[PDB]
Order: C-alpha cells, then structure tokens, then sequence
C-alpha cells in the first residue's frame, strides 16, 4: 500500500514478466484506496486490460510459477508460466528489510485466529 | 552536538514511528555540521544532504548530474511567506546559472520537459531546530518536507547539487546549518519501553549489520521457518474461501 | 452433492425450471434425510447407555 | 396450525415444538461480484417459420418439413446502430444475455404453432439463463457440431416434435457473467441492500438473508463460509469494509 | 461413443471437432506404449522391491 | 494453415480454424513409410496413439 507518484513519462511497467518462450507481459497500478491495476501483452503498452482492485491494505504478493498470482492470500487472476520477474515496487516503512522467499510446497499445520497465522508446524519426520 | 543530535533524535525520527519497536534504520543523514554562507555553494556528491534554518530568508536547491538533454533535474525553492511554504518542481534546462538575486516564487526556467509538480506547506510546528533534506539512489527521489515522506520514481544519474542564498544582507549572523552527505551510514533504533531520552535509546554503529536484528530476516535452517516468528505477513494461499478460526 | 449439480439449494433453482429441478433437488432431500438418521441412531446409542 | 399439520394431529400434547415461518415472496435482488470495466453484449435466437407456401396447415406438417421452413440465426447486437446475423457466435467478452423472439410469418402466435426453447441436456435451462450464472468459457452453435449439452427446439407445444438443436459448449469459471438487463456506463456493480431480507447472489454463491455492515477489519481474502459453504460474510473490494 | 476434445487457445479453449472412439470392455486388445516386437513373451517381473 | 491468417491467427473465429484443420490418422506400414486416413479402426493386438 506504498501509494507514491509514478511520473514515468516513458510508459513504464512497475511489475514486468518474462513468461516461457520469450513473451512479455507488464502490469501496472494506481491508487484512488482502491488499485485500478491494467496490463500489457506486448512489447510496449499498445492497449490496456483492466485486471481488477486490489484491497487497500496490501501486505503479500506470490507469484506462483504456472501463473497464480495471489494477493492477501486469495487467487485474484492467473497468468501463464512465468519465467522471471521485472519488479519494482515499495513499502511504507522506511525501516528495516522485506522478505523474497524461494518456496517449495509442503504439508503442514496451520494455527489461524482471525484469518491470520498463529502458529506454523511442520510433517517431516516420521514422528 | 548532542543537544543537535537531540533535537535531531526528536523532530527527525519523528516522521512515522509506531510503538514497542526497534529496527535498523540506514539513511544517509548527518555526521558533522556545516555552516554556510558563500551564496554560492557548488559542491559535487553522490547523496543529497539536509539543512537547516529558523530565520525568514528564501532558500533554492538544484539538483542534476551534468547538464543532460532528457535526463530530468529537480528545482525547488524554500521562500518565505505568511506561511513559509515550499515548491518542487522536476524538469530540464539549458540556460543559466544560480548567481541570481531575484525574488524567487517559481524562478528557474520555463522548461518545455516537465512532469512533476508539488506545493508543500512546510510544517514549522516546533520552535527549535527541525531537519529537512533529500535523497536519491538512481531511480527513486525521497522528499522530506513537513511530516510525510513522499517518493518519486523518474531516474537519478545525479552527481551535483547546487544550493544557494539569493540576496545581499550586509552583515546578518545566521543559525543556519546545511550538510551533504557522501556516505553509507547506520542506525540502530529502540524504543522497547521507552529510555525518556524521549523515548528511545539509539545507537549508531561502526560498520555493518549490527544489533538491530529485524525479526523479518531470518535463517532458513533445514527449509523451515523458525518457531515463534510473527506471521503478520505470511498467509494461508488459496483460492476457494478464507478461514476464520 | 448426492449425484446432483450442486450442494445448495438455490443454486438448483436458479439454473432449471420447476418441473425439472424437482428431480435434482429430491436427491438432495433423500440423501440429507438419511444423514439425519445416521445422527439420531447415534444419538439414542447414547440416550440409552 | 402449521404446528399441528406439520405434526399430523389435531390435538397436541403441551411442550415445546420448533416452529419457523414462510419467509416472503417478493424480496429486493442484491448482486455483488468483482469490479470490472463493464463490456456487455446483446445476443438473440430469432426463429422465422415460412408460412407462405403452408397456409393453415402448418399443423399437419412433418417433423423434417419444418426444417426446410426454419430459419435459425444468432443476431448479435453491435453497439453502433443495428445488428448482424451470425450462425454459431462464442462470446469473448464479459457480460452477455440470451434473448429469445420467435415470429410467425402470419400472425399464426396460438398454442397449435409455437416454437420454445427446452433443457434437454444442460444443467441450466434456457428461461433461467438470464440470471446471474457464471462460466469460464461458453461458445453455442446450431449445427451437429462439437457437443457439449444441447437444448431442444419444438414445435407443437403439446406435441414436441423437435427441429435442430442448440448446443452449447462451456466450463466453469468466473471470467464470464450473463446479465439480465445491461448494466451499462458503471464501472462498479452494485445494490448492496441492507437491513432486510434480501435475495443476494455474491461472488457466485447464492441464498437468501439480512445483510448488514459492521466495524471489524480482517486482513485476507474475499469471503468467509462456514462449515457448510453457506456465506457468513465477504469483503467488498473497492474499499475495506466487510459485511456480515 | 465418447467423445474427446480438440482445443485452439489453451488459456480459451474454443473447440473445431471432436475424435469420437467407440469401445467395449475387454481383453483381446492391449495398449502398449513403446512396442514390443520381436518377442513372443511380454515380461519384466520384478521380484523382491 | 498459417500462410492466410499471419500471426492474426489468436484473433481466427472458431469455425474459421476448421478450413484451416487437417485432421487424419497416420497409421504406419511396417514396410517404410506411412499412410494418412480419416477413421482407422484396429483389428490387431497391441497399439498405441
Ligand atoms: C521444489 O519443487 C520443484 C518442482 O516444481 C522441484 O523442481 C524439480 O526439481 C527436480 C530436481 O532438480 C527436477 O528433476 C530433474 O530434472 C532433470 C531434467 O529433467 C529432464 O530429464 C529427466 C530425466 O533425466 C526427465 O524425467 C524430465 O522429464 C526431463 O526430461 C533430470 O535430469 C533429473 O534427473 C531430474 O529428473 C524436476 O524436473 C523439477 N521440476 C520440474 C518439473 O522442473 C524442486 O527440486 C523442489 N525443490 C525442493 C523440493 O527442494
Ligand atoms: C437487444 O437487441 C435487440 C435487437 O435490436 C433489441 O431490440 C430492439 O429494441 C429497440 C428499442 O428501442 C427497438 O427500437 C424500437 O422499435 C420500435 C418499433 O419496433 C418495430 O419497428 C422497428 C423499426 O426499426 C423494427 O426494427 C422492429 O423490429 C419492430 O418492427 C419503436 O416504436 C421504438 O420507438 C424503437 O425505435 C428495436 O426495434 C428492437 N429491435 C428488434 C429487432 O427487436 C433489444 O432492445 C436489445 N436488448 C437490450 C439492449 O437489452
Ligand atoms: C564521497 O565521499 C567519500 C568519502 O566520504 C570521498 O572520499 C574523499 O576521499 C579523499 C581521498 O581520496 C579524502 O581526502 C583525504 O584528505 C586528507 C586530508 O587532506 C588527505 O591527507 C588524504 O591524503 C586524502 O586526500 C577525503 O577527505 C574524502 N572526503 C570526504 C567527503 O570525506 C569522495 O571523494 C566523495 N565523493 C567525491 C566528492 O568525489
Ligand atoms: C484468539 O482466539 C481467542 C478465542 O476467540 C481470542 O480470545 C478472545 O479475546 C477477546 C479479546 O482479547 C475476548 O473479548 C474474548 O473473550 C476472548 N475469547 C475467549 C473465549 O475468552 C483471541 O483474542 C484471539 N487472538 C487474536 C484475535 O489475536
Ligand atoms: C555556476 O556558477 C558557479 C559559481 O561560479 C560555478 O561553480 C564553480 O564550479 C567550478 C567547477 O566545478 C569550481 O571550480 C568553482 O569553485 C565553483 N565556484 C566558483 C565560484 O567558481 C558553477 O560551475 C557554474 N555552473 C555552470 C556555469 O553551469
Ligand atoms: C533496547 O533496549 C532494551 C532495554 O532498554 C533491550 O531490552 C532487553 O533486551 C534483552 C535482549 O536483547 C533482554 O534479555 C532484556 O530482558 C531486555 N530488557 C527488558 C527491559 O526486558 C532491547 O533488547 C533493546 N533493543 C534490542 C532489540 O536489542
Ligand atoms: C526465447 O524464446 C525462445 C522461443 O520462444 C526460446 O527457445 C529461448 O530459449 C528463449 N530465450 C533466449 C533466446 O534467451
Ligand atoms: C529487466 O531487468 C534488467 C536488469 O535490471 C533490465 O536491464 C531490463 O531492462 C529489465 N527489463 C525490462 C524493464 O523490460
Ligand atoms: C519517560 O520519562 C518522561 C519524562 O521526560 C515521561 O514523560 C515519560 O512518560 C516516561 N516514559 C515512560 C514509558 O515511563
Ligand atoms: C455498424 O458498423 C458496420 C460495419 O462494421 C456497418 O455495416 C453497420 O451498418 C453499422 N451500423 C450502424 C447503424 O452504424
Ligand atoms: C443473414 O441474413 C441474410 C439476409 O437474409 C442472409 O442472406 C445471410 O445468409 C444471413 N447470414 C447468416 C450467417 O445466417
Ligand atoms: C509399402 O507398400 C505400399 C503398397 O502396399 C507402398 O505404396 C509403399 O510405398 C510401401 N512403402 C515402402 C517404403 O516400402
Ligand atoms: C492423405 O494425404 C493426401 C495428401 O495431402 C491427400 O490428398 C489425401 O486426401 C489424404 N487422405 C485422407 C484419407 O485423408
Ligand atoms: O408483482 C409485484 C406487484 O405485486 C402486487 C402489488 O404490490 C403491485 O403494486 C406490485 O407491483
């Protein structure tokens, strides 16, 4: 929820994709607060397609590799198979680090108490 | 400089901080002050600095890496009125040079290149001495005016800022203290329960990642997130319905 | 879903008409009417141990 | 009384009986689904059945006779002025509607010569499909091409002697909403109606109930059910308030 | 019989014409995916794993 | 066919796709080549699609 001025003047992307085999999406987003959020599938922005609004406390982003891009925890919209990620975007703190995770799936146990994680647990061993 | 330090303790770091929190804050900022009045202060760095002023007298900082042809500069002016307010502008000239002494609402060129535009009441709440200054990295302009910080994203290839004071006093004394920072420096912030300093109890470090220790970074140990971490930012992914409980 | 389109009623009866979803949604009766019993013949287990 | 003839007796032993009400009839519609720029179109089955050359006797016909004299197009609306006729259109946009409009040739609208549409197959019948259904992908045809489900077409409408079927093809998503009445120039679907009850139809789910507005900020999806997979409360999404 | 698909778009799976195949269960015909020809004897007993 | 319908071919209607379809069954001699037909079915013993 970073909401800042974007005076790109260049049609910049602020979130672009490499998909397999050579193709190129960039999504962009705005603010009001709401996220009018559009895309690209092209070299330059020739058009524009209108994703959707993403809520106004935004606080995790995941790109999954066939094209889940979820938002908050819910799927918003898929996509295709990513190859690698064109990013560049902010936070409102000014304090400390992010997290960029490289993830695998793995069963596990979840603690939820008013839809957000209390506590993690893992099934590796046999125990 | 420990009074100055302490009023930079309390007006600067006052800029978004929320409660029972440390963290491990690294900004280009202060070390050692400097006052100026040579009106024409051509100095060439790679990080913008902070002044620092109570009288009413115009200021005008210009900010560029060698005068480019699209590349976008940053003018701005810090004028005095009945309320002292403060306008930045991004655009692109040619012509000229700050060896001016004019009045100075929006005096630098009428470029045919320009984007951004803002006008900022500076917010001269305190009495005491309070900090204002910029930064750059090479894509990403910060703003400190007033009680927000706000971010522009154009490009920086940004090595000269040009700062001066555009009028004839005769002989006036000035507190007045500007800086340029050239550096890397790091903070360690506080506020676990409050050291009445005001609040905190900082500490600057000498070298490189000190005892801050931001419990956002951890050590993945076996591909396993450590017990007892704050899951405030990772979630349950899915695509039917969220849980509640 | 007891072999039917979906597990709630007026989903049912906002895709087909009257003389129609009647079928589908008597799968629905029939199969939660034996969920009951399934529950009670439980519960009276109880009631009389 | 609905105790007792819920309990087949006409006297009843004095206790406690878990009674309710019939609910209503008319109830205020509510849909609310996920904001979008709105793209609406307008397609309609027009049947056209000669008369011409079998004036009266159209009731005698045979079942493939009326195949010669049926004339079956998809007339989809452009937005400019007037409309085209297509055979098998396969929607790409993001709102539709099915219309349907049959016209003798002469004034012939009586009971013994009609034509009307039928589910034969499909899990949605043609007269519900106006309402708030949701797909993925959706293409109709009128040939005996690819099958997916097809609706019927008849004639007689006490004898239902069929012409040519109708058969759709489709999956199950949410990229694709039919509406009923063209909610053009918004660029937000809405009626949230609050404090009665109400027939809502929310992201797909669909039921009948009160819904209210509350102060209680939840950091997650889109919707909450309960064990059942009936709707306990949702987000909307140009904003931050959630209702219950 | 049944009916398999013959889609263009993979993300918008429009259709051009079906492969229907008509079958009936039973044992005088066996797919084989990599041909064993030659042999007249079909193996790989794999004992004890 | 891609010689019409030049990269335009994501913008092709759906029965647009079945001029340009070419849909047979390359059912392989053991004696070198291979031959094309439109509705083999099989007689033999093992096979493979
Ligand atoms: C997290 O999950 C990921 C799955 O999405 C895991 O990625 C998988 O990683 C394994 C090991 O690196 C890959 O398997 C190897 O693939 C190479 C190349 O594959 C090709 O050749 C093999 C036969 O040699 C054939 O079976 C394949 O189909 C390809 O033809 C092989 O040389 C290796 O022998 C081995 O098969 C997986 O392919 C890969 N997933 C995919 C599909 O890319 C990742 O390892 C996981 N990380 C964890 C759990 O720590
Ligand atoms: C979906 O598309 C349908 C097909 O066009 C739409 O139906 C059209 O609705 C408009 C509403 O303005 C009608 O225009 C009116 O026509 C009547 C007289 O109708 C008769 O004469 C016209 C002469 O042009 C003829 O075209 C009709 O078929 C009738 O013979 C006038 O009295 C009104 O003032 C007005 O002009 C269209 O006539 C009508 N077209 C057809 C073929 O029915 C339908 O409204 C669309 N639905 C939507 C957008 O939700
Ligand atoms: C950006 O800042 C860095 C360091 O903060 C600049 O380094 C400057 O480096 C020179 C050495 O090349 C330092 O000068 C030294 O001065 C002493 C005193 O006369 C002399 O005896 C040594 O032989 C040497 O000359 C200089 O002090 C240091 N300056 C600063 C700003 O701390 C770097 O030059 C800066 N970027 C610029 C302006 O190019
Ligand atoms: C985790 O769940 C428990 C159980 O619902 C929550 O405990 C409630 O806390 C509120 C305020 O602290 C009290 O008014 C309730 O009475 C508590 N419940 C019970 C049964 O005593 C707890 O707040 C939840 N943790 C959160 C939301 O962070
Ligand atoms: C504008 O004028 C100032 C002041 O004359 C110039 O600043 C001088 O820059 C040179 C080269 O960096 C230094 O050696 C001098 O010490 C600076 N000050 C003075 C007083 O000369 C500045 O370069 C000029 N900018 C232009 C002409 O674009
Ligand atoms: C900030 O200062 C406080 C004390 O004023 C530190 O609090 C102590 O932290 C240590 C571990 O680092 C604990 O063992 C002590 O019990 C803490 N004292 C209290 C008051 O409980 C705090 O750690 C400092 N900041 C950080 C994060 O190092
Ligand atoms: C680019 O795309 C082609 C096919 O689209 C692919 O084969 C190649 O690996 C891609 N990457 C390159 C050339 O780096
Ligand atoms: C992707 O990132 C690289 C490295 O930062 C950059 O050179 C390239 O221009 C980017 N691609 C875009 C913006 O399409
Ligand atoms: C710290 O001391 C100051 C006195 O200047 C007092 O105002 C403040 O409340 C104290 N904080 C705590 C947490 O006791
Ligand atoms: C709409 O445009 C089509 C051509 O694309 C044209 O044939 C038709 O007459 C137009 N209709 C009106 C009334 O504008
Ligand atoms: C549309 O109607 C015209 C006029 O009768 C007819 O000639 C044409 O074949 C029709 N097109 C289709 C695709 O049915
Ligand atoms: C196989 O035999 C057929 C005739 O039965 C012949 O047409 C074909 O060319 C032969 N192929 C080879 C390569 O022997
Ligand atoms: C086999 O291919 C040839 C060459 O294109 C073609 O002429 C012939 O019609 C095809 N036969 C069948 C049965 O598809
Ligand atoms: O069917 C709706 C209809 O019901 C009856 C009356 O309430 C009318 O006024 C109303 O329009």
């Amino acid at each position: 929820s970073d909401t800042d001025v974007y005076t790109d003047s260049t049609t910049d992307d602020q979130l672009h994709f490499t998909f397999e085999d050579n193709t190129t999406a960039s999504i962009t987003c705005y603010s009001s607060n709401s996220y009018l959020c559009f895309a690209n599938f092209s070299h330059s922005s020739v058009s524009r397609q209108f994703l959707g609004i993403l809520p106004p406390t935004v606080r995790e982003f995941a790109f999954g590799r066939d094209g889940s891009i979820f938002v908050n925890g819910y799927k918003y919209f898929s996509l295709q198979p990513i190859k690698s990620v064109n990013f560049s975007i902010s936070s409102v703190e000014n304090y400390g680090f992010w997290t960029i995770a490289y993830t695998n799936y793995t069963d596990v146990m979840v603690d939820v108490n008013g839809t957000v994680i209390t506590r993690l647990f893992y099934c590796d061993s046999p125990l | 400089h420990e009074d100055n330090c302490g009023w930079y303790n309390f007006v600067y770091n006052n800029k978004v901080g929320p409660n029972a929190k440390y963290s491990y804050i690294n900004t280009q900022n202060l070390n050692i002050p400097n006052v100026h009045g040579v009106y024409f202060d051509v100095r060439e760095h790679n990080s913008d600095g902070v002044w620092d002023q109570i009288d009413r007298v115009g200021l005008l900082i210009a900010i560029h890496g060698t005068s480019h042809y699209s590349l976008l500069m940053v003018l701005q002016d810090g004028v005095e009125a009945s309320q002292p307010h403060v306008a930045v502008k991004i655009c692109h000239w040619n012509p000229g040079n700050i060896s001016t002494y004019h009045q100075f609402d929006v005096n630098l060129g009428d470029g045919g290149q320009c984007v951004f535009n803002q006008r900022f009441s500076l917010d001269t709440v305190l009495t005491a001495n309070d900090f204002y200054g910029f930064q750059w990295t090479d894509t990403y302009v910060d703003i400190y005016l007033g009680g927000t910080i706000t971010k522009v994203w154009v490009v920086n290839d940004w090595s000269v800022v040009e700062a001066s004071i555009s009028s004839h006093w005769n002989a006036l004394n000035y507190g007045y203290y500007i800086q340029f920072v050239n550096r890397t420096t790091y903070y360690a912030y506080n506020s676990t329960g409050g050291s009445n300093y005001t609040h905190l109890q900082l500490t600057e470090c000498h070298t490189d990642y000190c005892a801050g220790y931001a419990k956002n970074v951890f050590v993945p140990i076996d591909g396993k997130i450590p017990e007892g971490f704050s899951f405030s930012n990772w979630f349950l992914l899915t695509d039917k319905s969220t849980l509640v409980q | 879903n007891f072999q039917a389109i979906s597990s709630s009623i007026a989903e049912i009866y906002n895709r087909l008409e009257k003389v129609e979803a009647d079928a589908q949604v008597d799968r629905l009766i029939t199969g939660r009417l034996a969920a009951l019993n399934a529950y009670v013949a439980q519960t009276l287990t109880q009631y009389a141990e | 009384n609905r105790i007792k003839c819920q309990q087949l007796k006409h006297e009843l032993p004095d206790g406690f009986y878990s009674a309710s009400m019939l609910v209503k009839k008319d109830l205020p519609k509510t849909f609310v689904t996920m904001p979008q720029f709105y793209n609406w179109m307008n397609v309609t089955l027009h049947v056209v059945l000669n008369d011409i050359e079998k004036k009266a006797d159209i009731i005698l016909a045979g079942a493939p006779e009326l195949a010669s004299l049926a004339d079956i197009h998809f007339e989809i609306a452009q937005a400019n002025g007037s409309v085209v006729n297509v055979t098998s259109v396969c929607v790409q946009a993001r709102q539709l509607a099915l219309f349907y409009k049959y016209t003798s040739l002469q004034g012939l609208y009586t009971y013994s010569n009609l034509v009307q549409l039928q589910n034969y197959d499909c899990p949605f019948s043609p007269q519900q499909f106006n309402n708030y259904l949701q797909f993925e992908t959706l293409c109709f045809d009128v040939s005996p091409a690819v099958a997916g489900c097809k609706w019927s077409l008849v004639h007689d409408v006490k004898w239902r002697t069929q012409f040519a079927t109708i058969t759709v093809s489709y999956k199950d998503g949410a990229m694709i909403t039919t509406m009923p009445k063209a909610q053009l120039g918004f660029q937000d679907i809405s009626n949230i109606v609050k404090d009665e009850c109400t027939d809502y139809n929310i992201y797909g789910f669909q039921g009948t109930g009160i819904i209210r507005s509350t102060t209680s900020r939840l950091v997650a999806g889109l919707y909450y059910t309960s064990a059942s997979g009936d709707l306990l409360g949702f987000k909307i999404s140009t904003t931050g308030e959630i209702f219950t």
